[PDB]
């Protein structure tokens, strides 16, 4: 039923941020937030 | 047609007094044209 | 480091596609250890 679970997950409209990755030569971590004009920056997700 | 009526938000489902959270999520009018996210599917699409 | 190295421009919006949740045959029930299962199936079992 994992397939049914993912089907019911994908039934909903979705949005994504895309990233293109370039080597840096170290151990980097990114902190990503959304900035609205009429609000304060709010953290989104975690990545490195 | 009636685009102003559509941009109008539905009531009283908008207010937080509604225990059901799905109505608060979908208080709009445009999204309702698709029932993918509503979660209920009719078994048969025939007519007698 | 300069955050401009990576590209954070494009946004991808994908409409909720179809879903086929009808039909379940040969339900390979898998009886597991009691202590292995987690809270949500615990609660479903309790309600049942």
């Amino acid at each position: 039923q994992l397939d049914h679970y993912i089907d019911e997950r994908r039934t909903k409209d979705r949005t994504f941020v895309g990233l293109h990755l370039q080597n840096i030569g170290t151990s980097a971590l990114v902190i990503l937030s959304i900035k609205p004009k009429d609000g304060d920056s709010y953290e989104v997700a975690k990545l490195a | 047609c009636s685009v102003e009526l559509f941009r109008k938000k539905l009531e009283p489902f908008d207010r937080d007094t509604n225990p059901i959270e799905l109505t608060r999520t979908y208080s709009t009018a445009k999204s309702l044209f698709s029932y993918r996210q509503l979660g209920y599917v009719y078994d048969d699409l025939s007519l007698n | 480091w300069p955050e401009n190295t990576f590209s954070h421009t494009t946004i991808i919006h994908e409409e909720g596609t179809t879903h086929e949740e009808t039909g379940e045959h040969q339900e390979l029930h898998v009886r597991s250890d009691v202590s292995s299962l987690t809270r949500e199936q615990v609660q479903s079992l309790r309600e049942a």
